[PDB]
RNA sequence: GGAAUACUGCCAGCUGGGACUGAGGACUGCGACGUAAGUCAAGGAUGCUGGCAUAAUGGUUAUAUGCCGCCCGUCUUGAAA
RNA sequence: AAGCUCGUAUCAGUUUUAUGAGUGUAAGAAGUCCUUGUUUGAACGUGGACAUUUGAAUGAAGAGCUUUUAGUGGGCCAUUUUUGGUAAGCAGAACUGGCGAUGCGGGAUGAACCGAACGUAGAGUUAAGGUGCCGGAAUACACGCUCAUCAGACACCACAAAAGGUGUUAG
RNA sequence: GCCCUGAAAAUGGAUGGCGCUCAAGCGUGUUACCUAUACUCUACCGUCAGGGUUGAUGCCCUGACGAGUAGGCAGG
């Protein structure tokens, strides 16, 4: 859906003797706290060797945007499963959040590498700070000074079945 | 290691007949040598009496009732205790319930990211 | 001989619950909270934007 | 079988005395039975 | 659809009317459907019951066995009830003073009541005499005695 | 719990709630192609048909049935309103094996008064906190029959599992949005 | 530093439009507004008004239109095959 | 189908707890306590007594015992375990589902595919599948890919060598 | 990832047809909408069950159910 993020933090359940567990934490992206606690505790057991009935959650709590209306660059590191193994993937996306700039990259995943939720991993999203720093040819066309374009051929939807003037794509 | 009629053992090997691994019978044979036990065996929509022959060394002691007696006794000496002092007592064992709430405190233990 | 919904029938409400005619007059289910000025810690700050 | 850990027991066996036997028992005394037989079978070939 | 855990449209049974055409049975029913549900009276329902069986469920009671019902200590004076006939028996040679309430009586356990010097009654006057079934002793006869 | 949320927080620590001590279960699944033994226990919780409803508390025993039974039911966590509109509207008592709506508190006095219950605020209080007539109650309460979602069930396939996109499993407080709607 | 708004949730807050239904047939009950007698939307529809008073509604019959519908019985897993 | 009894009676294609195996057993009147009799210990008992806080959860109003008789029996398909394999198909065991006896919605059409099981109707909402026209329902919105000299709108098996291409996009 | 080749016979025919190319194709996301003998509410028929009752195998009140070959029982 529209992706929020959020994070969690938990720890396994304190037992006799070993008390005050070490706490861990996880930026998640997810469209509820339901798919964010349960994506937390897939990767809490691939990575570590916590199980959920060992485990418990201590907190979870949304992050929002700190500068939502500034146009930003994103670079997001991410990897997804495969037969021969992990594969790492670098992205560049222009977008003003973080969660949008995930969404855009979940749609370009499910369009050319035929991906789903569940096999991409989001593993970092970093704001470019510089922008000498970015390397996509796709994005830094959009860096250049005094940038304009036109919108040729233009599209106007009728309300109505039948139209009494030949229409025009002027813009 | 003596085993009388009515024992209940558990069938543990130390190749034919696999399915008989795990099971737990009622001993009704005993000889010098083999012993005899009574299977209940599912087929079709009932249970069937089986007999089988078995050595002394692929079973043993079942423990199944220990904490049924064990639990026995000790409602019997907490029933004895409760009636020479008034109070209410609950006896009945109760499912695992869910836990209650609690306050976690960062105090050294700053949570840190995976 | 026929079912009639408290949620919608104000009289079968004040038949089953007499403390609906007093809820709705102090319109508790309006009530306003005590304005308080607790702070979040500045770890708790820090552990949020923390990467 | 003398060495098969699990022998189940006939159905034919029950109602009679020879229940309590083990089979594995039961089977060694036939198969002694027959090796007799062999060879009284054998003896009378020769005493003819 | 629904998963029914019971079968559905089951009869309860339980013998609910008599199978008989005799008019006077019939009233009988009547009165002791009467009686079962306007007393509340485990007596009422027990000869309600008793007046729904068949022949073969409903064998004949002795004489003797009344006599011997009546040697019981504390049931010398009691109102022995059978739901059925009863029959004489000649193989007792004293019979003691007592009242009889049964459907039917045959001629020789009838002389021989009247003779010690009892009364046969009926169920309904037994119903007028003892409304809750007070002071009566209801005995059945034997039942795998026949083959 | 709100304030202990905030002096957790003020003084560095986190406040971890206590868990649901109760839910409320609805049937999604028809009775056509159900294994046997998810059959057994949707029998044994009372869920005959689709849309029915019952609440179940929350213990070691009850948590392995909706396991169980997670891909055929949708199941969370109620609230005050969702529970108070659930028995207003349908609630219906079993009383001597028959299903009777509860109109007026004089029959729910009748019927748990031995227990305490007194009126239909009682026997919600006694839903919404697990107490020690939970049973009883929750057994006098005859099975929810809901009604289809008026607004749909907001997904093209219902099941997979919520998470998913489905419908099935458990979604916690977005029970109380799917009941009010079917309610 | 001071606010607002979005999102999620609650109200025994208010109010407009539309559709289907009116089972039951003296009273009894639970309530509400009322000092009060009484009144009420509270254990299932009443009130006011118009036209027609007959082929008008309705039924039957012949057909038209939209969609659906393979020829029965028997015997064979199974049958249009 | 008939009787007899009992009916907090009898239980359960389920879970939990304890204990086994790499699904089995057990969870109270077919109990328990003292008292010391039978062949200093096991195993059988004399007499008295403790209950509706009588021994986990959930569900269930019918359960148990005697009698008593109609129709039937070597079927297909599919899933999960396991043993042997063939050019390839597969063959032998264990268990569980669907169908025969069964209509309804959808998959254009259909023995095993998806949904759903059926008194007569009204209103509302849905499942699966769909919403250019046939055809009820957005020629909806949004982000990308593709141009096929018979593309594709498919069952996810095979052709298939993850082979060939100066097509295109992203790594 | 998508596209082309990756072998094809033999009456004229098939993504069901028309047709569709920033799709009416492919992957994905968010909503709205359509409609089953299914779900919810009401009425009516029948069956079963539980209560009441000095044309009584009738009458009154309440609740739940309704697929079916061989075969069984019941009322007509
Ligand atoms: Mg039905
Ligand atoms: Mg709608
Ligand atoms: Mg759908
Ligand atoms: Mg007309
Ligand atoms: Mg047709
Ligand atoms: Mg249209
Ligand atoms: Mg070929
Ligand atoms: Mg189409
Ligand atoms: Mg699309």
């Amino acid at each position: 859906a529209h992706f929020k993020e959020y994070q969690v933090i938990g720890r396994r359940l304190p037992t006799e003797s070993v008390p005050e567990p070490k706490l861990f934490r996880m930026r998640i992206f997810a469209s509820n706290e339901v798919i964010a606690k349960s994506r937390y505790w897939y990767f809490l057991q691939k990575l570590h060797k916590v199980k959920k009935a060992s485990g418990e959650i201590v907190s979870i709590n949304q992050i929002n945007e700190a500068h939502p209306t500034k146009v930003k660059n994103f670079g997001v590191w991410v990897r997804y499963d495969s037969r021969s193994g992990t594969h790492n993937m670098y992205k560049e996306i222009r977008d003003v959040s973080r969660v949008a700039a995930v969404e855009t990259l979940y749609q370009d995943m499910a369009a050319r590498h035929r991906a789903r939720f569940r096999s991409i991993h989001i593993l970092k999203v970093a704001e470019i700070e510089k922008t000498a720093d970015v390397k996509r040819q796709y994005v830094k066309q959009f860096l250049t000074k005094d940038l304009k374009f036109p919108l040729p051929h233009r599209v106007q939807k009728s309300t109505k079945t039948f139209s009494y003037k030949r229409p025009s794509t002027f813009y | 290691k003596v085993y009388k009629v009515g024992d209940i053992v558990d069938i543990k090997a130390n190749m034919p007949h696999k399915f008989y691994q795990g099971k737990t019978g009622v001993v009704y044979n005993v000889t010098k040598s083999s012993v005899g036990v009574i299977i209940n065996k599912m087929v079709g929509n009932r249970y069937l009496e089986k007999r089988l022959n078995l050595r002394v060394e692929h079973i043993k002691h079942s423990k199944c009732r220990q904490e049924f007696l064990e639990r026995v006794k000790a409602n019997a000496a907490k029933r004895a205790e409760a009636k020479a002092q008034g109070v209410a007592v609950q006896l009945k064992r109760q499912p695992a319930q869910p836990r209650e709430s609690r306050i976690v405190s960062t105090e050294g233990n700053v949570p840190q990211t995976l | 001989v026929l079912k009639k919904n408290p949620l919608k029938n104000k009289q079968v409400l004040l038949r089953l619950n007499p403390y609906a005619k007093v809820f709705a007059a102090e319109k508790l289910g309006s009530k306003k909270a005590e304005k308080t000025g607790t702070k979040p810690a500045a770890v708790f700050t820090e552990t949020l934007k923390h990467d | 079988l003398d060495d098969q850990w699990l022998v189940e027991v006939d159905d034919k066996v029950k109602g009679t005395d020879n229940e309590l036997i083990d089979p594995r028992t039961l089977n060694r005394a036939e198969r002694k039975r027959l090796v007799k037989k062999n060879e009284k079978q054998q003896r009378r070939n020769m005493k003819n | 659809g629904i998963d029914h855990t019971s079968k559905q449209h089951k009869r309860s049974g339980h013998r609910t009317a008599p199978k008989s055409d005799n008019v006077y049975l019939k009233l009988l029913v009547k009165l002791y459907t009467f009686l079962a549900r306007r007393t509340d009276a485990p007596f009422n329902k027990v000869v309600l019951k008793a007046l729904f069986l068949s022949k073969i469920n409903r064998p004949p009671v002795s004489v003797s066995r009344i006599a011997r019902a009546l040697k019981q200590e504390g049931a010398a004076n009691k109102t022995v009830v059978v739901v059925g006939t009863v029959t004489d028996d000649a193989r007792i040679f004293e019979f003691p003073k007592t009242t009889v309430a049964a459907l039917r009586f045959t001629a020789g356990a009838r002389a021989k009541i009247v003779k010690a010097g009892g009364e046969c009654i009926t169920l309904d006057q037994l119903a007028v005499r003892a409304p809750k079934g007070q002071n009566t002793l209801i005995l059945r006869g034997p039942r795998n005695s026949r083959e | 719990i709100i304030q202990a949320k905030r002096d957790a927080k003020a003084a560095g620590s986190y406040y971890v709630e206590a868990q649901h001590k109760l839910v409320f279960v609805v049937r999604i699944k028809g009775i056509n192609k159900i294994p046997p033994k998810p059959r057994k226990v949707l029998q044994l919780l009372r869920l005959t048909r689709i849309n029915s409803g019952t609440f179940v508390k929350v213990t070691k025993a009850t948590l392995e049935l909706l396991k169980l039974i997670e891909p055929y039911v949708a199941y969370g966590y109620p609230s005050y309103s969702t529970i108070r509109q659930l028995v207003y509207k349908r609630g219906f008592g079993k009383i001597n094996k028959q299903r009777v709506p509860l109109s007026d508190n004089a029959i729910i006095e009748a019927n748990l008064g031995k227990y305490g219950i007194l009126s239909i605020d009682d026997l919600i209080h006694e839903i919404i906190t697990v107490g020690p007539h939970f049973k009883q109650a929750n057994n006098f309460l005859w099975p929810f029959k809901l009604s289809n979602p008026s607004g749909g069930w907001g997904v093209p396939r219902k099941f997979k599992h919520f998470i998913q996109g489905g419908s099935f499993g458990n979604r916690e407080e977005f029970i109380n949005k799917l009941v009010k709607s079917m309610n």
